[PDB]
RNA sequence: AGCUAGUUGGUGGGGUAAUGGCCCACCAAGGCGACGACGGGUAGCCGGUCUGAGAGGAUGGCCGGCCACAGGGGCACUGA
RNA sequence: GUGGGAGAGGGUGGUGGAAUUCCCGGAGUAGCGGUGAAAUGCGCAGAUACCGGGAGGAACGCCGAUGGCGAAGGCAGCCACCUGGUCCACCCGUGACGCUGAGGCGCGAAAGCGUGGGGAGCAAACCGGAUUAGAUACCCGGGUAGUCCACGCCCUAAACGAUGCGCGCUAGGUCUCUGGGUCUCCUGGGGGCCGAAGCUAACGCGUUAAGCGCGCCGCCUGGGGAGUACGGCCGCAAGGC
RNA sequence: CCGAGGGUAGGGCCCGUGACUGGGGCGAAGUCGUAACAAGGUAGCUGUACCGGAAGGUGCGGCUGGAUCACCUCCUUU
RNA sequence: UUCUAG
RNA sequence: GCGAGCUAGCCCUGGCCAGGGUGAAGCUGGGGUGAGACCCAGUGGAGGCCCGAACCGGUGGGGGAUGCAAACCCCUCGGAU
RNA sequence: CCGCAGUGAACAGGCUCUGGCGACUGUUUACCAAAAACACAGCUCUCUGCGAACUCGUAAGAGGAGGUAUAGGGAGCGACG
RNA sequence: GUCCUAAGGUAGCGAAAUUCCUUGUCGGGUAAGUUCCGACCUGCACGAAAAGCGUAACGACCGGAGCGCUGUCUCGGCGAG
């Protein structure tokens, strides 16, 4: 509903537990509301699985247990992951939705390796994050726009094409 | 899988008589017992059309079993069934 | 490879020598089929006839039975 | 029933080296690689070979076998998870509960298609090099779809033992595996080989029958046109019945 | 009311039938080539896929109705 | 590599 | 310098589409198999979906040409959650 | 029972057979042209790892996008087969 | 058999809205048909990506034909405002 939300833990030895299916629509990410210790709340990422039935969260120390993140530093080898904490606490550095997120496929020193989701490889940082666990896109792909225009309704711009035109009108173009 | 001293609750569960190892109550007992957890293993597991084949034999040797029964005496069929549940 | 509206049965009833959905009313819907129904192709069916070691193949014009048609298509009369 | 036993039957997850090709560093030359002999090709921007490191699929050497499992196709590095079939011994339990099977219903090579990953190597197509008369093929150097997996679709084939299933009767010698026994051998299953009776037109089958008998099945019935045309069912189509 | 017949329309089963065109069979014999039986010269056949004046070829799978010792590993036994 | 039919 | 009370857009915030028709996901029940596939029947009510007012339009013909008008009148037509 | 007529008047598809292009509802050249023109749902190459890449900008800055490679921009075709 | 080129048009299509010689030649439709529609195909100059062959439904798109029906027409002739 016209709206953003959560992206970026940073206040641990907190209690993760899995708020709920609150499958979102606003950026291909499906989160639940994720309830905190204090009762303090978060639409958090939608990391496919961790059953509503939450039961969560991550920590400096550790705890794989799929989803979860925490620095890169405390991270193993072989690992699948997403929450893409690029630079130190810019909070999510990639992988929307993008299930295929990022296997620290190897590290190094202050600097840990990533397969590069989107399509490539090379290496973050120190302390820099990251929680494991998938996406949660069911494969947010196909499905017909049928004899209507999905687009449109898009309220996602019919901001529509051309490039043959009647003229020699728009940048690169 | 299937323990040995709960074939044996299910062999005494079955029995008319005390030392009824095989009869009619046991082998449809047995087969009914095997198609549950076999058909269970099908479900997760797709594509074990080896197993799936094995269970049909075992399908087919159910009814024939069952068929003898109605042939002879159909009153503790009913009573078989019912206490089973199979049929529909 | 599906077939069916008089179609399957019933109540009453017309008509007929009289049975019958045979024709009609009203009622409920069933009746059929691979143990080949519906459709298509073709046809006079038999006693007998020709052949055959035979079982079985063919065939059934004149003599005989039952049947059909009277140029094609129907209907009624008189009337046992 | 019970109590053992074997196996690459299956399908889910997982790990294990061996090497393969690409990538970063070391070292270190001038040639490599390749055939019937060459050539195309690589390489002085330093290749081939060796050292070390990496990443990645894909198979899975020796054991491994003329051996094993399985309904058919077909199935092999170890792991555990569900699970099928199938075999000796006790002779305990039911009590003829059976044997065949139109159609169906399910499986089911490999090619291929549908979408979604992945692509080390192999490899039609296509590309060069050779070749001869000619080279659209053999031979050599490249390389794409596929081959890989999930999921759904095709179901065809020298799908082979070219040979339905069941039970029961008719000498044997011999190799091997599995299960039991008084385990110099007898026993029940299973696999290879020789060989009496017998069948055969011919080879050859021969208690693993192509012998002798009983059920129930499918298929035959001159060669081409044909396994095709036409009607019908099925597939996205290539086709397929 | 039922109905012989006549009409307009709609479909179904079939025979004829056509420019043209796919193939199939004959026919003295024609051209171009070697595919096939001796490893027919690359052994052949096959499901399929692509490609090639044409026989065919190459790939994935396989069946031998494939066979020699022109070579290796050994096997199996007195 | 090819060389008809009787 | 002057302008989106022209018009093309874009942001924010309200209003508006008389009636009718077609009948997919679903859920209920029944249906030969192990569960099912899957069938059917009921319910059900989607779709830039159909038939059409207002409303949006302005092909196809008619008039008009110092018009009613510097684009309008007439018959006609498309769109119609 | 009645008239030539019984939606009695009034509002209310002519249908069919075929071909070509573009699939389709559309959108557009206000005052000629609504079309085989653009638009598309859909495909393919493709630049981009963020403080993106391209667009405005004299330097800030906004956009992008509080998007993050099932994504954002560049594109030639424009179901599906 | 060759001379040149980087190779030197492949599958589908074809007088198509790319074919002027042309109302091309054969076929059907007709009392005759230079429009159509099928087929050949010597493609004056199609062709796979500004896609290529086809394609149910879909179009105020364009072109071809049949019934149904009417002053559109065989000259109309009357009338109402």
């Amino acid at each position: 509903q016209y709206r953003i939300i959560d992206f970026k833990r940073d206040k641990d030895g907190i209690p993760g537990r899995v708020a709920t299916i609150e499958y979102d629509p606003n950026r291909s990410a499906n989160i639940a509301l994720i309830n905190y210790a204090d009762g303090e709340k978060r639409y958090i990422i939608a990391p496919k699985n961790l059953k509503v039935g939450m039961e969560i969260m991550s920590g400096p120390d550790a705890d794989i247990k799929i989803g979860n993140a925490l620095p890169l530093e405390n991270i193993p080898v072989g690992t699948l992951v997403h929450n893409i904490e690029l630079k130190p606490g810019r909070g999510g550095q990639l992988v929307r939705a993008a299930g295929t997120s990022a296997q620290v496929l190897g590290k190094e020193g202050k600097y840990v390796i990533v397969r590069l989701a989107s399509g490539e490889v090379r290496m973050i940082l120190g302390k820099c994050r990251a929680t494991v666990g998938e996406v949660g896109n069911g494969g947010r792909t196909d499905k017909p726009f049928v004899k209507a225009g999905n687009k449109h309704h898009k309220m996602k711009a019919p901001n529509v094409r051309g490039v043959a035109m009647n003229a020699v009108d728009h940048p690169f173009g | 899988p299937i323990t040995k001293e709960e074939k044996q609750k299910v062999i005494q569960e079955f029995a008319r008589f005390p030392g009824d190892t095989g009869s009619t109550e046991v082998q449809v007992a047995l087969l009914t017992l095997r198609i549950n957890r076999l058909s269970e293993h099908l479900k997760v597991h797709k594509k074990d059309h080896h197993s799936h084949r094995g269970l049909l034999m075992m399908v087919g040797q159910r009814r024939r079993l069952l068929r003898y029964l109605q042939r002879e005496d159909p009153e503790r069929y009913r009573a078989l069934i019912e206490k089973l549940g199979i049929r529909g």
